RNA sequence: CCCGCAGAAGAAGCACCGGCUAACUCCGUGCCAGCAGCCGCGGUAAUACGGAGGGUGCAAGCGUUAAUCGGAAUUACUGGGCGUAAAGCGCACGCAGGCGGUUUGUUAAGUCAGAUGUGAAAUCCCCGGGCUCAACCUGGGAACUGCAUCUGAUACUGGCAA
RNA sequence: UAGCUAGUAGGUGGGGUAACGGCUCACCUAGGCGACGAUCCCUAGCUGGUCUGAGAGGAUGACCAGCCACACUGGAACUGA
C-alpha cells in the first residue's frame, strides 16, 4: 500500500458517515512529558459494517464527499 | 516559457551575474529553478570568471528551455571543451 | 502510590549508603535486577541476590572505599509524569565521563559508555556517580 | 608564588550606649597556584588591622583541589547558605570567566580557564565558599577507579 | 579619527613611554613623565581593578594610535581567530602596515611612520597602500616609494631604527629602503610590559 | 510546579507597562502648554520647580518637567517633550526639551549644553 | 586609477569627572537657584547646583529620548518556590484527566536503529578568491538540530491476553 | 465566551466544473463539530529569516527572496491559456 492508519470506530450511527479516531503519543514541545493527541477521520466505508468500537484499518483517496477523503481497508476485532 | 538568463547579484559598479534557469516571466533577479553556473564581467585576467554546468544547461535547453543573447555568448566563448 | 519502583531502588541505595549500611532489600523484578547488574559490572556495589520464588526479593550489597560512600549520587533522569528518550548521539554523558548513566536500549539496560558503542539510544533510567 | 588577594572589605556597626562603634572586615584568598586553597574572613576596629588579619586566617584554613591541568576534570555546583554557585570545565581558549570574586579563588587556586555564574545572592562571604566546597567536592579524575575498578 | 593633541600627556598619565616622540631622546625626562600628568596629577589613584582593565588597553591604544572603534573590532577579530584570544589581538595590531613601517625603521615615531603611509610613499608587494591599517602579512614586501626616498626623515628614521632593539620577524634593507615581513611575530616577540588578558577581560562582560 | 500543571497553564511573562505613555514608543511628541506652573517637591526636598502641563498631539494631557535655569514659556506655548521623571515631583514623567520649537534654550550656559538647548558661544 | 601643481595650507566637536563609573580643584550660590539612570546632592569651606582651570571618555560624531533582548535563576523546560518573607483550597467524597505493584506471551503506536527523499536561494559559520584596506562583492563546504516513506530492532512506555 | 450546526453531516440520482467534491439540486438517512477548547470575542498577513541570549529561550517579520492577499469602498461578471 501506500501508508495506511488504524484507530477505533466511535461513530458507526451514519450511512456510510463512518468517523474513525487516531490516538498518538507525542512530546510536549515545551515540557517534555509525551501526551495524547487525537486525530478523528471521516473515513467511507460501503455496505455499513464497522461497528462502533471496532478496530479498523483506513487508507487515503481522492474527496467522497466534502469531509471525506479517506476510504477503509479491513476491520480488525468488534464486540469491544 | 523557461530560459537560462544572467540573474544580477553583483554590486553597484561591480556587477557579478548569477546565471540562471527559471519561468522567464518571473524578477530578473527572482524565483529560479536551478542555478547552471556564473559570470564575473570583471573577474579579471587573475584567474577563475566564467564557470558553467554546460550539463545541465543543454539539458535544459534540450529540455525546452531557451537561452539569453549574452548567456549563449559566454558558451561560443567558454569554447565548450577545452 | 508505589508508582515509581526505580525511583525507590535509587533511594534505598542513596539512603542506606547515607546511613552507612552494609545491605538493603527491596521487592524486586526484572527491571530492578538488570540494573543491579549495572552497579555491580560497573562497580558501585559488590552484588545483589534475589532470595525467593512467590515474593521474589532483590538484596544489595553496599560498597564503600574510604570513610565515604561508593556512591556519591544516586538520581531518577526519567519517571512517570515525564519520561525521557534521548537518541545515540544526544545520549548524556555523567561527570563529564566519570560515573556513569543508566539506559534501557531496545537491546537491554547498559551505560552510556555501552550504548554509545552499542551505537543506539533509549529511556534515560537514571544517572550514578 | 605566594599569590594573594582580596575579595570585599566592608564595614559594620556595634551600637551602644554612647553611639555607633563601627569596624570593618576583609574576606580574602590565597592559593599557591597549584590546587590548595583557603579563604580567611576576620575583622578589626581599622581597615589594614582586618584585611592583614584575615590573610593569616587563610594561610590556614587552606583546602585543596584535584585539578586536571590548567582546568576542572568534570563540571561542578557549590551552595553554601543563599549562593548557587556554578562553575565549568570548558576546552580552554581563553577561559578564566567568572563573577570576579569568585575569579579570585579560581586563579591563585590554579585554574586557567573555566566559566562560572553564580546565582542566588551574590554576597561574596557565601560564593567565595560555596565556590571552596565546590572544587573540594570535585573528585579524582582517576580515584573513582579508587571508588571503583573494584 | 586621528588622535592628534599633546603626545607625551599620554605616556604621563598610562605611566610608561609609548614612543610618541619615539625620535632622538631616550628615557624621557625632558619632559617631566609622571609625577602629574594634570593638576592633581601627583596624587595616588588607589584605583580599582576596572580602574587597571581600562588603562592596559587604553595604553595599548594610545601606542598604536588607534581609537576605540577600529581596537574593539580588533578584539572581535581576534576572538574569532582560532587560539587564544589576547594574543591574536596584539597579532592583528602588529600586522598593521603603519606600525610594519614605523618597527622596519622608516619612519622615528608610530605617526611619522603613518603620515608616510597615508602620503602614497610606501608599497607592498609592489602597488601603493596609502591606508595605515593595511593588514600586511608573511612574505608581503614593503619599500619606500622612489619618489621621496632617502629624502629628510626617512634617514634619521632608519637610522635610530638600530638603536632600538631591531625586529625579528622581519629583515630590513635601508638602501633599497625595502622590507620583507617574513612571519607573524611570535608572542614571546615584543611586550612584556603589556598585559593583554586584562584588555581581554575588560572587553568579556 | 508539576508537569502536568505546566502544560495545562503554561508559565507566562509578565508584561511590562511602560513609564511613559508618550503614546506608542515616541523619541518625543509635541504638545502645548495648558499652564505653566511651579510647583514644591517631596519629602527630603524643597524649592520651586518649574513645569507645565501640555496637551499632547495625540490628546494626552501631562505635566512635563522644564529643565534648566529660567524660561520664557507660557499658555499656548508650542513644546517638545521627551520621556524622564523627575522623582521629588511625583506625577512628573517627562521633560521639556529646551531649545526645541518655542522653548529656549538655558541663558549663558556654558557646561553641557547640548542638554538645555544652547548654541556654541562665538569662541 | 595614474601624473603634475600650490601651501599645514580648507577641515574638532560632544558627554562626563560624589558612589555604582574611568576623571578634582577653586570661586559663585546657600533647602535658594538648581541637579538627579539608582542611591541621593543644595541651610557658609558643595569634587553632586552654576561658572572656571584642570582631568577622564568618545571622536565626525557626542549626548538625550524612544525601543527589543541581555544581565533577570525576576514565569525557574533547561533553571525556582509555598511553616514564620508572596504562596496549601476550612474540610471531605469523587467524574474527567494524570500516574499506577508483579509474571509470561503477543502487539510495535510511543521509544530506538538504518536507508532514502526532502528540508529553495540568500543569510549565519568554516577555508578560500575580488575591490589600495575595510565595509562590500564572491567560489566551495559546513549547517539547515525538521519533516516524511520503507526496513528493521522490543529493554522501557502504550495496546491486547491470561 | 460552553456549547455550536438545515446544505448543517452523510447516502442515493440529475446537474454542474478543467477536475474530486453539499459545488448545486431533489429526495432519504439524523447526522456533524466540541473541554486535545468548538462556538463567540479580541488581535494578526505567514515564511526563509532578523535582533538578542552560552544555550534553552525571548522579541521580531523594514530593507533581500518565497508564498498569500488587496488595487478608492461594496458587488459582478466579460474577454481570455
Ligand atoms: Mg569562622
Ligand atoms: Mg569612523
Ligand atoms: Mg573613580
Ligand atoms: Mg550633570
Ligand atoms: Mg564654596
Ligand atoms: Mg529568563
Ligand atoms: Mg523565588
Ligand atoms: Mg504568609
Ligand atoms: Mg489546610
Ligand atoms: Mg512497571
Ligand atoms: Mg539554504
Ligand atoms: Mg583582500
Ligand atoms: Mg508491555
Ligand atoms: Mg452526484
Ligand atoms: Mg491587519
Ligand atoms: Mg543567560
Ligand atoms: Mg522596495
Ligand atoms: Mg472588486
Ligand atoms: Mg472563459
Amino acid at each position: 500500500k501506500i501508508r495506511t492508519l488504524q484507530g477505533r470506530v466511535v461513530s458507526d450511527k451514519m450511512e456510510k458517515s463512518i468517523v474513525v479516531a487516531i490516538e498518538r503519543f507525542v512530546k510536549h514541545p515545551i515540557y517534555g512529558k509525551f501526551i495524547k493527541r487525537t486525530t478523528k477521520l471521516h473515513v467511507h466505508d460501503e455496505n455499513n459494517e464497522c461497528g462502533i468500537g471496532d478496530v479498523v484499518e483506513i487508507r487515503e483517496c481522492r474527496p467522497l464527499s466534502k469531509t471525506k477523503s479517506w476510504t477503509l481497508v479491513r476491520v480488525v476485532e468488534k464486540a469491544v | 516559457m523557461v530560459t537560462i538568463r544572467l540573474a544580477r547579484h553583483g554590486a553597484k559598479k561591480r556587477p557579478f551575474y548569477q546565471v540562471v534557469v527559471a519561468d522567464s516571466r518571473n524578477a530578473r533577479n527572482g524565483r529560479f529553478i536551478e542555478r547552471v553556473g556564473f559570470f564575473n564581467p570583471i573577474a579579471s585576467e587573475k584567474e577563475e570568471g566564467t564557470r558553467l554546468d554546460l550539463d545541465r544547461i543543454a539539458h535544459w535547453v534540450g529540455q525546452g528551455a531557451t537561452i539569453s543573447d549574452r548567456v549563449a555568448a559566454l558558451i561560443k566563448e567558454v569554447n565548450k571543451a577545452a | 502510590s508505589m508508582q515509581d519502583p526505580i525511583a525507590d531502588m535509587l533511594t534505598r541505595i542513596r539512603n542506606g549508603q547515607a546511613a552507612n549500611k552494609a545491605a538493603v532489600t527491596m521487592p524486586s523484578s526484572k527491571l530492578k535486577v538488570a540494573i543491579a547488574n549495572v552497579l555491580k559490572e560497573e562497580g558501585f556495589i559488590e552484588d545483589f541476590k534475589v532470595e525467593g520464588d512467590t515474593k521474589p526479593e532483590l538484596e544489595l550489597t553496599l560498597k564503600y572505599f574510604q570513610g565515604k560512600a561508593v556512591v556519591e549520587s544516586i538520581q531518577r533522569v526519567s519517571r512517570p509524569g515525564l519520561r525521557i528518550y534521548k537518541r545515540k548521539d544526544e545520549l548524556p554523558k555523567v561527570m563529564a565521563g566519570l560515573g556513569i548513566a543508566v539506559v534501557s536500549t531496545s537491546k537491554g539496560v547498559m551505560t552510556d559508555r555501552a550504548a554509545r558503542q552499542a551505537g543506539l539510544g533509549g529511556e534515560i533510567i537514571c544517572y550514578v556517580a | 608564588e605566594l599569590q594573594e588577594k582580596l575579595i570585599a572589605v566592608n564595614r559594620v556597626s556595634k551600637t551602644v550606649k554612647g553611639g555607633r562603634i563601627f569596624s570593618f572586615t576583609a574576606l580574602t584568598v590565597v592559593g599557591d597556584g597549584n590546587g590548595r586553597v583557603g579563604f580567611g574572613y576576620g575583622k578589626a576596629r581599622e581597615v589594614p588591622a582586618a584585611i592583614q588579619k584575615a590573610m593569616e586566617k587563610a594561610r590556614r584554613n587552606m583546602i585543596n583541589v584535584a585539578l586536571n591541568n590548567g582546568t576542572l576534570q568534570h563540571p561542578v555546583k557549590g551552595v553554601h547558605t543563599g549562593s548557587r554557585v556554578f562553575m565549568q570545565p570548558a576546552s580552554e581558549g581563553t577561559g578564566i570567566i567568572a563573577g570576579g570574586a569568585m575569579r579570585a579563588v579560581l586563579e591563585v587556586a590554579g585554574v586557567h580557564n573555566v566559566l562560572a555564574k553564580a546565582y542566588g545572592s551574590t554576597n561574596p562571604i557565601n560564593v567565595v565558599r560555596a565556590t571552596i566546597d565546590g572544587l573540594e567536592n570535585m573528585n579524582s579524575p582517576e580515584m573513582v577507579a579508587a571508588k571503583r575498578g573494584k | 579619527a586621528r588622535y592628534l593633541g599633546p603626545k607625551l600627556k599620554l605616556s604621563r598619565r598610562e605611566g610608561t613611554d609609548l614612543f610618541l616622540k619615539s625620535g632622538v631622546r631616550a628615557i624621557d625626562t625632558k619632559c617631566k613623565i609622571e609625577q602629574a600628568p594634570g593638576q592633581h596629577g601627583a596624587r595616588k589613584p588607589r584605583l580599582s581593578d576596572y580602574g587597571v582593565q581600562l588603562r592596559e588597553k587604553q595604553k595599548v591604544r594610545r601606542i598604536y594610535g588607534v581609537l576605540e572603534r577600529q581596537f574593539r573590532n580588533y578584539y572581535k577579530e581576534a576572538a574569532r581567530l582560532k587560539g587564544n584570544t589576547g594574543e591574536n589581538l596584539l597579532a592583528l595590531l602588529e600586522g598593521r602596515l603603519d606600525n610594519v613601517v614605523y618597527r622596519m625603521g622608516f619612519g622615528a615615531t608610530r605617526a611619522e611612520a603613518r603620515q608616510l603611509v597615508s602620503h602614497k610613499a610606501i608599497m607592498v608587494n609592489g602597488r601603493v597602500v596609502n591606508i595605515a591599517s593595511y593588514q600586511v602579512s608573511p612574505n608581503d614586501v614593503v619599500s619606500i616609494r622612489e619618489k621621496a626616498k632617502k629624502q629628510s626623515r626617512v634617514k634619521a628614521a632608519l637610522e635610530l631604527a638600530e638603536q632600538r632593539e631591531k625586529p625579528t620577524w622581519l629583515e630590513v634593507d635601508a638602501g633599497k629602503m625595502e622590507g620583507t615581513f617574513k612571519r607573524k611575530p611570535e608572542r614571546s616577540d615584543l611586550s612584556a610590559d603589556i598585559n593583554e588578558h586584562l584588555i581581554v577581560e575588560l572587553y568579556s562582560k | 510546579a508539576t508537569v502536568n500543571q505546566l502544560v495545562r497553564k503554561p508559565r507566562a511573562r509578565k508584561v511590562a507597562k511602560s513609564n511613559v505613555p508618550a503614546l506608542e514608543a515616541c523619541p518625543q511628541k509635541r504638545g502645548v502648554c495648558t499652564r505653566v506652573y511651579t510647583t514644591t517637591p517631596k519629602k527630603p526636598n524643597s524649592a520651586l520647580r518649574k513645569v507645565c502641563r501640555v496637551r499632547l498631539t495625540n490628546g494626552f494631557e501631562v505635566t512635563s518637567y522644564i529643565g534648566g535655569e529660567g524660561h520664557n514659556l507660557q499658555e499656548h506655548s508650542v513644546i517638545l517633550i521627551r520621556g524622564g521623571r523627575v522623582k521629588d515631583l511625583p506625577g512628573v514623567r517627562y521633560h521639556t526639551v529646551r531649545g526645541a520649537l518655542d522653548c529656549s534654550g538655558v541663558k549663558d550656559r556654558k557646561q553641557a549644553r547640548s542638554k538645555y538647548g544652547v548654541k556654541r558661544p562665538k569662541a
